[PDB]
């Protein structure tokens, strides 16, 4: 993925959240960009939060994942819009996707021994594995699991 | 050297590839067990501790998949003895037998079998007039290592795993003490004599010498001797195979 | 918020004990956030 | 390290060894490759490899991907690999590759 | 240039139209020096400087015809016809009509307009601007022609 | 019925297969590396002992790549709003990693099973 | 041109015009030998060629 | 805010659930080791 | 059916090694292709091609020398 | 302060002709002081890991038959079948696909044999297995202990 | 990779927002962090809170109907 | 593409270029008490 964005936003009404997401998508499309995936992780319970528009230190927020393929000139505009949006409490940008983190710190041999195409072609979920997912699931993908997952409740 | 030829031969003659003919499969199992014993005691001879062969002369029979019957006879020399000269010459004898078996299987090539014959003739010439001298393995060494690492008979199930296998049964006709007598002192040190092909047959203990009353199972009375069990399974071998096939 | 983090109760009183190099302080507060005693 | 970076930037597969497994792939098998059901059936032998000896011959798309390689792919992927998405390093290499094409003695 | 304007305002000097236009022209030189994919940040810096010049009441700072023309030149160099023609040229014209003779449009302003028209590909607007220059009874420039 | 209640029902096919992998007669793991990211507070808490501050004792065996990845993952988690500045929520969870008696309640079930088996035997 | 680099792709029209020139000149051997160059470039043959 | 969830509720480095004299001594020993 | 196709390909290869007409070999390879259904539209099941192995390349090379101008004699190679 | 320096000094002292050499000088000329300077198969392992990973998942979730015994026999037969495919043809992807098919077929047939034998024995009401017998013995012993207490 | 087109923007964001709705039931997919988000009935209405933090949630906000 | 360079700025060292000049190496000339002879005044020395 070119760029990833995690948006922590105040859990406003459905119409307001939809309008904010629509504005973000319209800006991304108008700036000559593409959205790989937009997902809503629901309302969670962060350890600490402090709103900026309402100045209320309360722990209630919603998380959203947005994957983009945009150039730097337009990604600057998109980042500015997202950061200046009143609803976006905290936006974090992952730009360390096409290159593994800290290969230079790791070793000089690994500095030029990586292929960016694999990371670019894979989605953000494969780049950063979720706790519930596993390589067991990945191998179950190519094991013809439909014809095998038939006695999973035989006991 | 002979690695590819031995791999092809074991692929052709391995019993695990013949499920349609259980008789052929068990014949191949017995033949490969005898071959493994032959190679083991030949390696013992080569190392230096010499013991009488289990069978000085015997015929080994194998069956080959289409893509006949391969029977090769191993014979020991008349002057065979635990002497060092016969220790050296039995290696050539077993190499000749193995190369004959491979040639009948058609896996080896004419050039490589001629090379083996040349090596045997060279060793025979050298053992007469003493020489001096100061690497690739032989056919026997390649065969033993391939049998150990790649083409080996699956280990026989132990009674501990047979407990959870749902294959060991005993009825109320006999007491738990009798069942324990039938199990503990008759399976720990007496399971080596039992046939490998028999290992897939569920075992029941009951006061009767019958070939089984359930589907695909056989029963043996408690406090039996291993010789008596061997005699019974030699008396009846077709019924157990047919029952396993129909099950 | 979850896991090993303790889950408080509205009846429990939070006592703060702050020791200094040459002083010490003991204060208490209710769950609502009121000073039980100075 | 600088010479390795320049060599990788100028040439296609210098970092790939004969075993076709980089050191990073050796140490992190999961981050290097993933499982994909669709087989590479359309991808056969590249019959257009004669015209792309070095990266400087293909500065039109990201990662110096030849145009012929994007045939059975969507216009979305084409736009994602178009010129606008090229990074700063990619654009600088495109400029220097244009100049090398203009003033080069051989490939 | 932003730090330059900040230092001038900190020194509290009465920046005239020539000084404001000089600062904007320095910013424009930086813009045209920078690469094509690096013009947006510089243009934003230019508009921030323009806002500061507009809203700084003390010291006396005047935004004149030359400064507006330089902002139009910045917009042309960046490549923003919508942001340049409909905003800064319109603001300059409104200032001229609001203040009689205090915001007269020089040949430089119309040269900037023609530069923007050429950069954006606008031909009708460029012809209209040149015709306006001709009608206002002042000679054009060689660059304008 | 079971003689003993093993830790996992598939332990027989898990532990035996794991032992057999190496072949017998009877530095971060890749999985935790891919798990190591901002959205996995458990993994970073494994290497962060007690308070959020890390310690060089685990750094010494761990690769510098792993160390920098852990640092950036912790920073990103803090910025996104989880895994707070001080203290690791999964401390005792990481402490696991260290960075023929039949019950009377089963006896009744077995007896009911045998009564049903008696009924089945009478039926058949 | 082949020895030096290039980014644009005019190989097919270039060889088509070269084959037309060989047709006008009578260079059947050169026209037939350009087919090997076309094959090496991987371009398909044309009815005009 | 010093009630319920507080400002230092997320910034508390060491938490031990329940005598507490042993806990306090152990925490002081750990702090002494750290410093 | 894979082993049967393998031995059939071996017999066809020995027949082609023996003096045979080019049209005859074209007919033989086309008949084998149609009887074993070596078609791109065949699904994963009953796909003899995936199991042919050496027979696959043998059949691939069996048809080329007899190309001539027959449309079938070209499209059999195209299908393979 | 070196053995070589001492030897050289003694030698050049003797060379003057006015110093009777000690015996150790000639002896160390004969024996000079010691100097300190001037000085399983990886492919088989990978295949076994692949087949184990493809078998454990299908046996744990797909099959849910944790009571499979003598798992070495199906595993070894499947490995030998993989080799047979590798020799009969190219069979890389085809062999990988047939791995799971063959292993699942073997597990299914063994499980069906075990289930039908157990159900037939239970319906007949005879042929109680060893696990059931020993569980009966254990629960009877526990009830005996309870009655004693 | 199934990209998000320009047309299917509202019709995708609405579905993403209603991914977690009480009425739909079904096994709700775990979030990216691997936990259970607060199930919302609609327009920001907390209904279901995880049992691990239910006590803390009730203590912080009393008279809240959640399970 | 474009070269927006300025020789006047390059020569006048606008933006403050720096060259890291040599230090005592150029300045030092040794003692000039006598004449420079081959192998120096004291060829070879033992410490």
């Amino acid at each position: 993925v070119f760029y990833s964005f995690v948006l922590v936003m105040k859990p406003r009404q459905r119409r307001f959240t939809s309008q904010a997401l629509r504005e973000i998508g319209v800006a991304v499309y108008s700036n000559g960009g593409l959205i790989r995936s937009i997902t809503n992780e629901g309302i969670m319970r962060p350890y600490s939060r402090f709103r900026d528009a309402d100045n209320t230190p309360l722990t209630y927020a919603r998380y959203i994942i947005l994957q983009l393929d945009m150039g730097e000139e337009e990604m600057g505009k998109v980042d500015k819009i997202i950061r200046e949006h009143q609803d976006v409490l905290m936006a974090l940008k992952l730009n360390n996707l096409e290159r593994p983190v800290g290969i230079r710190s790791g070793n000089k041999e690994l500095q030029a021994a990586y292929f960016p195409l694999d990371t670019f072609t894979r989605l953000e979920e494969e780049i950063n594995w979720s706790p519930q997912t596993s390589a067991d699931i990945y191998t179950q993908l190519e094991m013809n699991w439909k014809e095998f997952s038939r006695t999973r409740w035989s006991s | 050297m002979y690695k590819k030829a031995l791999h092809s031969f074991f692929l052709k003659v391995h019993p695990d590839f013949f499920h349609h003919n259980r008789s052929q499969q068990t014949v191949n199992e017995s033949s490969v067990a005898r071959l493994n014993e032959l190679l083991s005691w030949a390696k013992a001879f080569k190392s230096g501790h010499l013991q009488p062969p289990p069978s000085s002369s015997f015929t080994l029979t194998f069956y080959r998949k289409p893509d006949t019957i391969i029977q090769s006879t191993f014979e020991l020399p008349s002057n065979f003895a635990p002497s060092d000269n016969h220790r050296g010459t039995v290696e050539r004898a077993v190499n000749k037998f193995l190369r004959d078996l491979l040639r009948r299987a058609a896996c080896i090539d004419s050039v490589t079998e001629s090379i083996s014959e040349a090596e045997d003739a060279t060793a025979a010439r050298a053992e007469a007039k003493p020489l001096r001298r100061r690497g690739p393995k032989s056919l026997l060494d390649e065969a033993v290592e391939s049998m150990t690492v790649q083409w080996s008979l699956t280990p026989a199930p132990t009674l501990q795993e047979l407990i959870e296998a749902d294959q060991i049964l005993f009825s109320r006709d006999l007491s738990p003490l009798q069942s324990a007598a039938a199990l503990s002192t008759l399976q720990r040190h007496l399971g080596e004599l039992n046939y490998s092909a028999w290992e897939s047959m569920p075992v029941i203990v009951s006061n009767q010498f019958s070939i089984g009353d359930l589907t695909g199972t056989i029963t043996i009375p408690w406090d039996f001797t291993p010789e008596q069990f061997h005699s019974f399974m030699a008396h009846n071998e077709k019924g157990v195979a047919r029952c396993r096939e129909v099950a | 918020m979850w896991g090993e983090m303790p889950r408080y109760t509205s009846d429990m009183v939070f006592l703060y004990l702050v020791s200094r190099r040459r002083n010490t302080y003991a204060v208490a507060y209710t769950y609502e956030g009121k000073r039980i005693l100075n | 390290p600088v010479q390795k970076k320049r060599q990788e930037q100028m040439l296609y597969g210098v970092n790939i060894p004969e075993t076709r497994q980089m050191k990073f792939e050796e140490q992190h098998p999961l981050l290097a490759g993933a499982l994909r059901k669709l087989e590479g059936q359309p991808k056969g032998f590249p019959f257009w490899y004669r015209k792309y000896p070095t990266r400087r011959h293909a500065y039109e798309y990201r990662f110096s991907i030849p145009v012929e390689m994007l045939d059975g792919y969507n216009d979305d992927v084409k736009k994602a690999l178009s010129k606008g998405m090229m990074s700063i390093q990619e654009k600088q290499f495109a400029q220097e590759a244009m100049y090398m094409e203009r003033y080069a003695e051989h490939d | 240039p932003g730090r330059l304007l900040t230092d001038f305002l900190y020194q509290r000097v009465p920046l005239p139209d020539k000084s404001c236009a000089a600062l904007i022209r320095y910013q424009r030189q930086q813009i045209e020096m920078l690469e094509v994919w690096g013009r947006h940040a510089s243009f934003q810096c230019a508009v921030e400087m323009f806002e500061r010049m507009i809203v700084t009441n003390i010291p006396p700072v005047e935004v004149g015809v030359e400064t507006h023309g330089e902002m139009v030149l910045c917009a042309a160099a960046c490549g923003k016809w919508e942001e340049g023609w409909n905003v800064y040229a319109n603001r300059a014209r409104e200032l001229e009509k609001e203040s009689p003779e205090s915001f007269i449009l020089n040949t430089f302003f119309f040269d900037a307009l023609l530069t923007l028209c050429v950069a954006a590909g606008r031909v009708s607007e460029g012809i209209d601007t040149l015709e306006e220059v001709i009608k206002r009874n002042l000679r054009p420039r060689g660059t304008m022609l | 019925v079971q003689l003993h209640y093993h830790r996992f029902p598939d332990e027989q096919l898990i532990t035996n297969l794991s032992r057999w992998r190496t072949g017998e007669t009877v530095r971060p793991s890749p999985e935790v590396y891919m798990k190591l990211n901002y959205k996995n507070p458990a993994t970073i808490s494994r290497f962060l002992t007690r308070t959020g501050h890390m310690y060089p004792a685990d750094i010494l065996p761990l690769n510098p790549e792993a160390v920098v990845k852990l640092r950036v993952a912790k920073a990103q988690a803090i910025r996104i709003g989880l895994y707070p500045r001080f203290g690791n929520p999964f401390w005792f969870r990481s402490q696991k990693f260290r960075p023929f008696a039949y019950n009377w309640v089963q006896t009744d079930r077995i007896r009911r099973y045998f009564r049903e088996l008696e009924a089945v035997h009478t039926s058949g | 041109l082949e020895a030096v680099g290039s980014s644009v792709d005019l190989i097919s029209p270039i060889y088509d015009q070269f084959l037309e020139l060989c047709a006008h000149l009578g260079a059947v051997a050169s026209g037939f030998s350009a087919l090997k160059r076309i094959v090496g470039f991987g371009k398909p043959l044309t009815t005009r060629m | 805010a010093h009630g319920g969830i507080s400002h230092f509720y997320g910034r508390t480095p060491m938490v031990e659930e329940v005598p507490i004299t042993l806990v306090d001594r152990r925490i002081m020993h750990y702090v002494h080791h750290s410093r | 059916l894979a082993a049967e196709a393998r031995r059939e390909i071996h017999e066809l290869w020995l027949s082609a090694e023996t003096a045979l007409e080019r049209e005859k070999r074209v007919q033989q390879v086309a008949a084998l292709i149609e009887k074993y259904k070596l078609d791109p539209s065949t699904p994963r099941e009953a796909d003899v091609s995936r199991g042919l192995g050496d027979a696959f390349d043998r059949l691939l090379l069996l048809c080329l020398p007899l190309g001539k101008t027959d449309a079938k004699g070209t499209d059999n190679l195209e299908r393979l | 302060y070196e053995p070589w320096e001492h030897m050289k000094r003694m030698g050049r002292l003797v060379g003057t002709g006015f110093y009777i050499p000690p015996e150790w000088y000639n002896h160390f000329r004969m024996f000079p002081p010691i100097n300190h300077n001037f000085q399983l198969s990886p492919e088989r392992v990978a295949l076994r890991d692949e087949l184990a990973r493809k078998s454990r998942l299908v046996a744990s979730e797909g099959m849910r038959y944790y009571n499979i015994f003598w798992v070495r026999k199906p595993l070894d037969t499947m490995e030998k079948e993989y080799y047979e495919l590798k020799r009969r043809g190219v069979d890389h992807g085809e062999a990988i696909r047939k791995v799971l098919q063959g292993f699942y077929s073997g597990l299914a047939v063994k499980k069906r044999v075990a289930a039908i034998q157990a159900e037939e024995a239970k319906l007949t009401g005879r042929f109680i297995t060893m696990r059931e017998a020993t569980v009966v013995l254990g629960v009877l012993a526990k009830l005996h202990k309870e009655q004693l207490t | 990779i199934n990209y998000v087109p320009h047309a299917q923007l509202r019709e995708h964001i609405d579905k993403e927002l209603d991914k977690y709705v009480a009425g739909k039931n079904e096994p709700y997919p775990l979030n990216f962090v691997g936990q259970m988000p607060f199930l919302e009935d609609g327009d920001g209405n907390i209904v279901e809170v995880p049992e691990s933090l239910l006590s803390n949630h009730m203590a912080e906000h009393p008279d809240s109907t959640a399970k | 593409t474009e070269w927006k360079l300025s020789p006047r700025d390059i020569v006048l060292r606008r933006f403050g270029q720096h060259t890291k000049p040599p230090g005592k190496a150029a300045l030092d000339v040794g003692s000039m008490r006598g004449s420079v002879i081959p192998f120096g005044r004291s060829p070879g020395e033992q410490l």
